[PDB]
C-alpha cells in the first residue's frame, strides 16, 4: 500500500535502486516502554485522604 | 529511434535519486547545486527537456548512478 509510507513510520528501501522493497515496522524505544510499565509509586492508587 | 532513446532517460529521471538544493546557474549547460551528501557538485543539465525553468531556485534531485542533475 501507499500507507506503507506515512510520515515517522520505518521503511527499507533497496540500496542500489531506492524502491521500496518493503514495510518494516517501525522501532519502540526501550525508554518509552519503561515509562509505560513502571510506577514509581508503593503508596495506594485510589484515595489518600485529604488530598 | 528518437522515441526508444526518451525511453532511456526517463529510467534516470526516475528513482535512484539524491536531494539537493538547487542554488543558482551558472551555465545553461551545467549548474552549481548543493546536496545533503555532505558534497556540493557542479552537476549537468538534461538536454531536451528544460533547462530554463530550471535555473530558479528550488529543490532539486541529482542521479544517484550518473552523478547529474537529470
Amino acid at each position: 500500500d501507499k500507507s506503507k509510507l506515512k510520515p515517522g513510520t520505518r521503511v527499507a528501501l533497496d540500496m542500489t535502486t531506492l524502491t521500496i522493497m518493503r514495510y518494516l515496522p517501525r522501532e519502540v524505544d526501550p525508554l518509552v516502554y519503561n515509562m509505560s510499565h513502571e510506577d514509581p509509586g508503593n503508596v495506594s492508587y485510589s484515595e489518600i485522604g485529604g488530598l | 529511434e528518437f522515441l526508444h532513446a526518451q525511453e532511456e532517460v526517463k529510467r534516470i529521471q526516475s528513482i535512484p535519486l539524491v536531494i539537493g538544493q538547487f542554488l543558482e546557474a551558472v551555465d545553461q549547460n551545467t549548474a552549481i547545486v548543493g546536496s545533503t551528501t555532505g558534497s556540493n557538485y557542479y552537476v549537468r543539465i538534461l538536454s531536451t527537456i528544460d533547462r530554463e525553468l530550471l535555473k530558479p531556485n528550488a529543490s532539486v534531485a541529482l542521479h544517484k548512478h550518473s552523478n547529474a542533475l537529470v
